[PDB]
């Protein structure tokens, strides 16, 4: 089916058969920009990520732990258990 | 610079000035923030204890997570409007 | 040197008429100007204080015509907080694409309406710097006659019951409005935005005042009984009215139940909560299934704006941070999304074809792509679709008013389902299907359309990517209202 | 700054003396008469007056403008629409472009990024580097422990101890 | 005119023809109309709820009454969930006890505390 | 490089640059372009996989602020957990092939820049959705596939079907999606926070009302979404989109996102008793539902779809027998077959000159599709779960943790599985008997130009073909080991009976589902060539039971006509005669007539005489009498002249 379509119209997803004369000029550059954000954004998130175990030592959640009972035992606060 | 006002209170001063007024109105709403990032610290704190811990979550932070379900019905906004239009012992 | 720039200014404006016929360059250069000025000012804002930063008194008795240093101050008040400027912001960057929205339609007397559209988003800009009741309350009721005559001379064949309904409907709640004004100024013996949080009237006082002010609430953020000018009004209007209305007026009175109603009606406002829930839930529900049966294509935009301002009251008189964050967000991105439906509705698609019937519309995507595209990206921005704002404001306010009443709250929740059932109706019915037979081809969407609608569509983007760009305004003032003693 | 021609002006307005009205002047579904009004459209295209006349000058040079323009500006968008006229490109500016892309669009980028920025300042970061000062007044030992150290020994601090004084600022409660 | 809110709308009308309901779709689709999609004659006169009698309302189904297909549905429902009920007193029992577990049940290892562990504890 | 930034990033491009750059770059390159992005984006998740096999160490990556309010933080957050990693690589070698598969299923269709476009927009709101790391992006990510879903089920605008059914089937899921709003409003109130890690921190303490609340909401919505009984309608009314749109929305995709749902959910979920039983039998209704329809209807599409929620009903059977990895084994499996058939179906769809999808319209096509031939029957011995392929150790295992189950009411579902398991043999030899085997049904120029298709048709199906064979045995000791730690699901010690499942079990109760779904598939296909009257008697009790089975048991009859059409009627009777009928008479339409009415009376009060002087002399006699008599009862009492004022304004005003 190759029906005939009106040219009047743009859209910007191309239209119906869109194939343009110089797609391969024009792949180069979506080679370039698509390679060139993929690169940029790979690089610029490397700080934001970390492990989800090893980030920090089980002396700070002993400590921690520790700095929570002392908070439960100033406030006089039971357990869930014990009614 | 980290500037620190001053801390004023809605009951030592008179409501017909309206600087002191104003000031213990922000006085208690900073205070509120303060309060709220102590509870954040506590909640960061404790995902932290259950990333770290695996699978003895249970048991290495029952205390944590106890502190931070005992904190979040209380450490939270609660407005100058209900302390300074009523007075308690009155 | 302050007389000499105005009349400096106002021969600008006399040679510029005598030269041009039209006035329409000036009144968006003075726009942009307002912008740029507003902007300046909230640069020179600081966050870091609760009280009220630019203040100035107009008409005092020491000095009638201009501004006042004086002992004693019995004129009007105006300043402002970050709660007045985030809506001083919308108002402002909606004031030129109002101006630029009637570019071209407008043909027989032109400089009438551009007069009329400005002056309009003036009084509606002064109403958000207003500081005294009285003040607020002039201002509040400026607009009506300017509504009046731009409905009446402008708009469709019923163009005369919609400016008689503008003027009555809105009239006889602020009257109401008006009376507990009067009560407030006579007990208190004063109005004044500043002082009115440390006055304590007594309950049973409280609870007559706060009837008045409700009422008219009501009427202008339209609840169930009274809903009702509101899709004949816009069905009806101009574009620029329709589009200064449904994303100005509703939202002024949004900011009314914060800056009038939460100060000092605390000890009323907790007793009457449930009946707010009741007509809230009612208006959105009972709206949203209204609008399932609609011939007509700019009503259906109008019965959506109802069932939006719904969402947002339970998220104001929820007691808590959020809700009332969330409906000061769901404002500010309703008045962004929706003005771009009502142009889609009255710009691109009633100057082409000058009819708004629902039946002759089908299959729009074969001719217009674009304006397909913009259809369907406004439409699940309107419905609650996330990244946008609207559920950003949607979702906080829900969950504000689960919060207060939880039963209420889960019956509000299916708000996200009512809102998308009319709006997708309306949207897979203009987009598909073959073109229609009634239709004739016109022109594809021009650059000011897609101009305006570009802007419109960013400013719900950034807001729904990150709704925290706003909250150095609101920190305050989303601890301000709460009464959790 | 700049300066017009009047005979120009007035031998312009007995030019569109003996011309059709422009609900005819293209209605004729050919140049010789739609050769010279496209001058027309030409000569309503650019720019007669400048700033320092419109100040200094009188007003029925100004009505006289005014007619002039209005009737061109008719001359030019109505053989636009029938049919310089026969022509076919894309480099045009309409009325607005000229203050929306570069006075509307630059002040509502500068709204951003002043938005953006002044998130800086707010009560989130200010309230956690209060708390921090607060614990570092009451405990200042933990000045002396190394930099990574420092972290955990303040969020230890703040999970032993309230650091409000908000039961402090409640004096008439308590 | 045929359905029930069609005869509940019948005394608004007036200067109205009042046509006979009939939904675009049970039309035949080889006659030839205007628009073969909404299949519809250019001026032909519009039932009141028309939107319910359209091309883009419901599918209205053909070949069950409503009430008929209303008994099959809840009929197959209930089958389904008798026959299920009814099974559960049929069954066998087990092979094997359920498995316990050391350290009195785990209860230290699923958080706990001696006076809580009824509450997080195992079968010991 | 960053392996947790580019499987984000690239279907991103892959999305965004059809879109800006479709009129200038073309379809012949977009087409190539976005499969390449697509293709490297699944060989980076494969990768991560492997090195994720090295150590149990998941990855992060942080970014900006949502929205920082008093007691709430939402932050953009993506981790890939060892159960996003599962269900990633499944969706993006599917995502991959299906795209390849689209290269030449659309090779004269128009619209393929758009098309590309929104396959690979589906990608990656998908990716969103799984990689997320708190309720928020999950939310966002599973919003963003409904909206795909209604742009990629209605990519021929012009066809009215294709349309209405992206309304019903984005209308479904947006009843879901209200019941997430709500839950995530709970979830927002008692934790207090959107993330993972915090949630599942606290969530063995919380009070089990509310989780109850909370499960049954999102239920809700993971049972809208995963096309349960009360929400099947528009799986079946997806089949108006093309082939590939098929493959992608019902092998995996957007059907797994429902279980992606109660399998985060899961460690909040074993802390209630009470809806993991309803998820159950909801479940055991659906496996027995869909398998009924699917015997009895004639379409290829809708037999494949009701085949589908077949399989989703057992694996949330899996998910109501606290044995998540079953049911996350089962997810990764049932992919690679359903991409499989679907693709063979529109193989076969493809190859008929008349494009028709009526199986009592194809005859026998085994002589002249023998590639088509033996991938779909791969694929039917696969979900048959006959051994030595995949669907055995993912289906099988299911069916007897249902026995091997600790509670007793469990051995009830045992059978309702296993029915549904000899079910799912019967109809999927009736879709391998009447397309290949059969005397044929087609005219004969059909059988003139039957061919096979390209190779950007046959090569996908030859990789999942590959795939639906080995990847249960070497991906078998990751999700069904008897000790293993790679999924992070902690299964509360009582709720987990895998341990007695394997073996309790009868010689019996193994042997049984394996050779009686051989046996039942061997005779459904010998009985219906050498008899084949036992099948097409006209007895009218059987047809009409037949066309209730036909009409998806009839359930959208019962949707449509008293819901959808009841809610219609109750709309337009508020549309008329509250909002326009009785809010007017308390309105400004009552308010012209009273006025009308009271404005003639008073007008007319002084209508009568022709003299003015003995009207208006006459008229000052009665007031300065009336008041009189008025005030000479008002002192008596003030309540018998109330009604005397209001019977004077009746008679003034009317
Ligand atoms: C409490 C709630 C307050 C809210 C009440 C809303 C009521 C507002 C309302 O009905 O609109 C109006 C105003 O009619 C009043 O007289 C205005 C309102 C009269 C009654 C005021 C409220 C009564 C409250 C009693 C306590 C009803 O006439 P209306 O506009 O058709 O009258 C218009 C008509 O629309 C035009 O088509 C005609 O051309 C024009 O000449 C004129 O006749
Ligand atoms: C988060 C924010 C995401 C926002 C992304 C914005 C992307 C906008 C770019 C879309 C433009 C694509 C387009 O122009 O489609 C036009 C399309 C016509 O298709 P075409 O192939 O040209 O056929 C021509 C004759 N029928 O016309 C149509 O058929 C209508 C379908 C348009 C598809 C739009 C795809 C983006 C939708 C995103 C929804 C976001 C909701 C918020
Ligand atoms: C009350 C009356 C106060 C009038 C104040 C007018 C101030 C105008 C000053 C600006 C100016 O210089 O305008 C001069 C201009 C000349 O008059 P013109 O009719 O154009 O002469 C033509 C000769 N061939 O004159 C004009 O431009 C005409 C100005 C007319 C103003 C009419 C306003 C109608 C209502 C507008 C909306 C209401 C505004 C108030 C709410 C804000
Ligand atoms: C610093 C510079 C500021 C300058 C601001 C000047 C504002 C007024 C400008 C103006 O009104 O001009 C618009 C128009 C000009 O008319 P004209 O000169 O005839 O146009 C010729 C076309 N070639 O003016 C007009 O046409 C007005 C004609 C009279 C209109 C009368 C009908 C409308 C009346 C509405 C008034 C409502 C008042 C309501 C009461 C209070 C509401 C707040
Ligand atoms: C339609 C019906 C509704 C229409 C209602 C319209 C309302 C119009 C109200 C006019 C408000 C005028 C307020 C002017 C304020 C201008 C100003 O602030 O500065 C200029 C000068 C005063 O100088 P200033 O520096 O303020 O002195 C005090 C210093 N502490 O003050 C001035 O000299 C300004 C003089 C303005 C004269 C205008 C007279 C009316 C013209 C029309
Ligand atoms: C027509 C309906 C009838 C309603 C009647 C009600 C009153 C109408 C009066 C109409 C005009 C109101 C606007 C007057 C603007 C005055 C501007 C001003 O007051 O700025 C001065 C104020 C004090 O500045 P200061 O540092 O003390 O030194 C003065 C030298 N600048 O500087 C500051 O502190 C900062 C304040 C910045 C000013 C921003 C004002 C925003 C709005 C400007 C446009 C409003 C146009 C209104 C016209 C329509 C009227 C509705
Ligand atoms: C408790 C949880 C567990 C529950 C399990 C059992 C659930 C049973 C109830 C399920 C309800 C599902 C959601 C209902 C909305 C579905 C809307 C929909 O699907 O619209 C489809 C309809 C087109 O459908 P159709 O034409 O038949 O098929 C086209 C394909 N050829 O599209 C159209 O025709 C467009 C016009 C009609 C659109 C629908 C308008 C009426 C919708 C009423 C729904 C009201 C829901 C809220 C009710 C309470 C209100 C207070
Ligand atoms: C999936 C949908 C996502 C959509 C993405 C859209 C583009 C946004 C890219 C920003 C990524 C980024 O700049 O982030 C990186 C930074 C940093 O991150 P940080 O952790 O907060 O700071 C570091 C904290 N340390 C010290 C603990 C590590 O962010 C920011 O703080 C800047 C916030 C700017 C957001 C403004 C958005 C305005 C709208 C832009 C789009 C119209």
């Amino acid at each position: 089916g190759r029906y005939p379509f009106p040219k009047d119209v743009i859209s910007m997803t191309g239209g119906w058969w869109a194939n343009p004369s110089n797609w391969k000029l024009n792949g180069l550059f979506a080679t370039g920009i698509a390679v060139g954000l993929a690169l940029w954004v790979s690089t610029a998130t490397l700080p934001y990520t970390r492990r989800r175990e090893g980030i920090t030592s089980e002396s700070d959640i002993s400590k921690w732990n520790a700095a929570a009972g002392v908070w439960r035992e100033r406030h006089g606060k039971i357990s869930t258990g014990e009614a | 610079e980290h500037q620190r006002p001053e801390l004023v209170s809605f009951d030592d001063i008179n409501y017909n000035d309206h600087k002191k007024v104003r000031e213990a109105q922000e006085s208690y709403t900073r205070e509120q923030f303060i309060r709220l990032e102590a509870l954040k610290t506590v909640r960061k704190a404790l995902e932290k204890c259950y990333e770290e811990s695996g699978p003895n979550h249970f048991e290495d932070c029952k205390n944590l997570a106890e502190q931070y379900l005992d904190m979040l019905p209380t450490h939270r906004l609660q407005g100058y409007l209900g302390y300074q239009r009523n007075d308690p012992s009155k | 040197f302050l007389t000499s720039i105005l009349l400096s200014s106002l021969y600008l404006f006399n040679r510029i008429l005598a030269w041009q016929g039209n006035v329409k360059h000036f009144y968006l250069f003075a726009s942009n100007l307002l912008l740029l000025f507003i902007v300046v000012l909230y640069i020179n804002f600081n966050t870091f204080s609760n009280s009220f930063q630019f203040n100035f008194e107009l008409f005092n008795s020491l000095n009638p015509f201009g501004l006042s240093n004086s002992d004693i101050s019995n004129g009007l008040l105006f300043g402002i907080d970050g709660l007045s400027l985030t809506f001083i912001l919308l108002t402002v960057l909606l004031i030129p694409l109002t101006l630029l929205g009637n570019w071209y339609n407008i043909n027989f007397n032109s400089n009438l309406y551009y007069t009329l559209v400005l002056a309009i988003g003036l009084v509606i800009l002064l109403n958000f710097w207003a500081l005294d009741y009285i003040s607020f309350y002039i201002l509040f009721e400026a607009t009506l006659p300017l509504l009046f005559i731009l409905i009446h001379i402008y708009g469709s064949s019923d163009s005369e019951r919609a400016s008689f309904y503008v003027l009555m409907f809105t009239l006889s709640g602020s009257l109401f409005m008006l009376l507990s004004i009067v009560v407030i100024s006579i007990v208190l013996n004063t109005t004044n935005f500043i002082n009115h949080n440390l006055f304590v009237l007594s309950l049973d006082l409280q609870t007559i005042i706060w009837l008045g002010l409700f009422i008219a609430i009501m009427v202008k953020t339209p609840l169930f009984p009274i809903h009702v000018w509101l899709p004949v009004v816009h069905s009806e209007s101009p574009l620029a009215g329709s589009m200064i209305l449904a994303g100005l007026i509703l939202k002024l009175a949004l900011y009314a139940i914060l800056r009038l109603l939460l100060p000092l009606l605390c000890e009323a406002q907790i007793l009457y909560t449930p009946m707010i829930y009741i007509i809230s839930l009612l208006t959105i529900i009972l709206t949203s299934l209204a609008t399932l049966r609609q011939i007509d294509l700019k009503v259906i935009i109008a019965y959506s704006s109802i069932s939006h301002m719904g969402i947002a009251i339970l998220g104001v008189c929820s007691n808590t941070s959020l809700g009332i964050y969330g409906s000061i967000v769901l404002g500010v991105a309703h008045g962004f999304v929706s003005p771009a439906l009502f142009l889609i509705v009255g710009g691109i698609l009633y100057d082409r074809y000058h009819i708004r019937i629902v039946n002759y519309y089908k299959g729009l995507t074969t001719y217009m792509p674009q304006l397909a595209t913009y259809i369907i990206i406004l439409s699940f921005a309107n419905i609650g679709t996330p990244l946008t704002g609207n559920f950003t404001g949607e979702f906080l306010s829900l969950q504000g008013g689960f919060i207060r009443n939880p039963i209420i709250g889960g019956i509000s929740c299916i708000s996200v389902l009512l809102a998308a059932i009319y709006q997708l109706k309306l949207t897979n019915k203009l987009t598909g299907g073959i073109s229609s037979i009634y239709m004739h081809r016109t022109n594809d969407v021009t650059i000011r359309e897609k101009f305006i609608m570009n802007i419109l569509i960013i400013s719900t983007l950034i807001i729904g990517i990150c709704p925290q760009i706003m909250y150095n305004l609101l920190y305050w003032t989303v601890n301000n209202y709460i009464y959790i003693i | 700054l700049r300066a017009y021609n009047e005979e120009k002006e007035l031998a312009l307005k007995q030019r569109l003396s003996q011309l059709p009205p422009p609900g005819k002047a293209f209605v004729t579904a050919k140049e010789a008469e739609l050769a010279e009004l496209a001058e027309i459209a030409a000569l309503y295209k650019t720019d007669r007056v400048g700033i320092l006349d419109i100040l200094l000058l009188g007003n029925k040079h100004a009505r006289l403008y005014r007619d002039n323009t209005a009737l061109l500006k008719d001359y030019y968008y109505n053989g636009r629409r029938i049919l310089w006229e026969i022509k076919r490109e894309g480099a045009e500016k309409e009325d607005w472009v000229n203050q929306m892309y570069f006075l509307y669009a630059p002040s509502l980028i500068l709204l951003l990024i002043v938005m953006v920025y002044k998130s800086r300042e707010d009560i989130t970061f200010w309230a956690k580097k209060e708390l921090d000062q607060r614990v570092l007044d009451k405990h200042p030992e933990i000045n002396d422990a190394p930099e990574n150290e420092r972290d955990a020994l303040i969020v230890e601090r703040i999970i032993a101890g309230d650091y409000d004084k908000l039961a402090s600022l409640q004096k008439k409660a308590t | 005119i045929r359905a029930s809110f069609d005869k509940a709308e019948e005394p608004m009308l007036g200067d109205y023809p009042d046509i006979d309901p009939f939904p675009a779709q049970l039309k035949n689709p080889y006659k030839k109309y205007d628009d073969q999609q909404d299949r519809r004659n250019l001026e032909e006169p519009l039932s009141v709820n028309d939107d319910l009698y359209d091309m883009w309302s419901p599918d209205r189904f053909t070949h069950f009454k409503n009430q008929d297909a209303l008994k099959y549905f809840i009929g197959f429902l209930t089958i389904f969930f008798g026959a299920s009920y009814v099974a559960t007193y049929f069954v066998p029992e087990k092979a094997a006890i359920p498995r316990e577990f050391p350290y009195e049940g785990l209860w230290k290892e699923s958080g706990g505390t001696e006076k809580s562990k009824a509450f997080f504890g195992q079968r010991s | 490089y960053n392996a947790i930034s580019l499987i984000i990033i690239l279907p991103c491009i892959s999305w965004l640059f059809p879109l800006f750059f479709g009129r200038q770059l073309g379809y012949v390159f977009v087409t190539r372009m976005t499969s390449t992005l697509i293709i490297i984006t699944t060989l980076i998740t494969y990768y991560y996989f492997y090195q994720l096999l090295g150590n149990n160490n998941p990855i992060n990556l942080e970014l900006f602020n949502y929205l920082n309010i008093d007691y709430l933080d939402i932050n953009y957050n993506f981790e890939i957990d060892a159960l996003t990693i599962t269900m990633l690589l499944a969706i993006t070698t599917i995502s991959s092939m299906v795209h390849i598969y689209s290269i030449g299923y659309m090779e004269t269709d128009p619209h393929q820049v758009r098309f590309f476009s929104l396959l690979s927009m589906f990608t990656f709101w998908m990716i969103i959705l799984v990689t997320g790391s708190n309720y928020f992006v999950l939310f966002v990510g599973w919003e963003f596939i409904g909206v795909t879903s209604y742009l990629l089920i209605s990519f021929w605008v012009t066809r009215l079907q294709a349309m209405k059914s992206a309304l019903s089937a984005v209308l479904m899921n947006r009843f879901g999606d209200a019941f997430f709003v709500l839950g995530l409003c709970v979830i927002a109130y008692v934790f207090g926070t959107l993330n993972y890690s915090t949630i599942f921190a606290t969530a063995y303490l919380i009070n089990t009302d509310l989780l109850v609340l909370i499960m049954l909401a999102l239920f809700i919505a993971a049972m809208a979404k995963s096309a349960q009984f009360g929400l099947h309608n528009w799986l079946t009314l997806a089949m108006e989109g093309p082939t590939p749109v098929s493959s992608l929305l019902h092998a995996a995709t957007l059907v797994t996102a429902g279980i992606y749902l109660l399998l985060r959910s899961a460690n909040i979920l074993e802390y209630t008793p009470t809806v993991l039983f309803i998820i159950l039998w909801i479940g055991a209704l659906t496996t027995l539902s869909a398998g009924l329809i699917a015997i009895c209807s004639n379409d290829l599409k809708r037999i494949i779809a009701l085949s589908t929620m077949s399989q989703l009903g057992m694996m949330t059977i899996a998910i109501g027998l606290s044995a998540y990895n079953l049911a996350l084994f089962h997810l990764l499996g049932h992919a690679f077959f359903k991409a499989l058939l679907f693709m063979s179906a529109g193989s076969i769809i493809h190859s008929i000159l008349n494009e028709s999808q009526d199986i009592r319209t194809y005859g026998g096509l085994l002589s002249y599709l023998p590639y088509t031939y033996i991938c779909i029957t791969i694929a039917s011995l696969s979900l048959m779960a006959m051994p030595g392929l995949t669907g055995y150790y993912t289906k099988d295992i299911i069916i007897e943790s249902t026995y091997g189950s600790y509670s007793i009411s469990n051995y009830v579902v045992y059978w309702i599985a296993y029915l549904s398991a000899v079910l799912t043999c019967v109809y999927s030899m009736k879709i391998l008997y009447l397309t290949f085997y059969s005397n044929p049904n087609n005219n004969t120029i059909t059988y003139y130009n039957a061919h096979e298709s390209n190779i950007y048709i046959t090569l996908p199906m030859f990789i999942l073909a590959i795939f639906a064979m080995f990847a249960g045995w070497i991906l078998k000791d990751i999700y069904l080991g008897v000790g293993t730690d790679f999924v992070g699901t902690h299964i509360l010690p009582n709720n987990f009976s895998y341990f007695d499942t394997e073996f309790s079990i009868t010689q019996f109760y193994k042997l049984l589902p394996l050779i009686s779904a051989i046996l039942v598939s061997i005779l459904i296909v010998v009985l219906n060539e050498f008899f084949a009257i036992v099948f097409n008697l006209n007895n009218k009790y059987i047809n009409t039971v037949y066309s209730i089975f036909n009409q998806k048991l009839v359930s959208d009859q019962i949707l449509n006509h008293f819901i959808i059409f009841k809610g219609l009627v109750t709309s337009g009777n508020i549309a008329h005669h509250v909002d326009k009928g009785s809010l007017y008479r308390l309105g400004p339409v009552g308010i012209n007539r009273l006025l009308n009415k009271a404005s003639y009376n008073v007008i007319n009060l002084s209508s009568n005489t022709r003299s003015s002087l003995s009207m208006n002399s006459m008229l000052i006699l009665i007031t300065i009498v009336s008041l009189l008599l008025l005030v000479l009862v008002m002192n008596v009492n003030f309540i018998i002249v109330i009604p005397v004022l209001i019977s004077i304004l009746y008679i003034l005003f009317s």
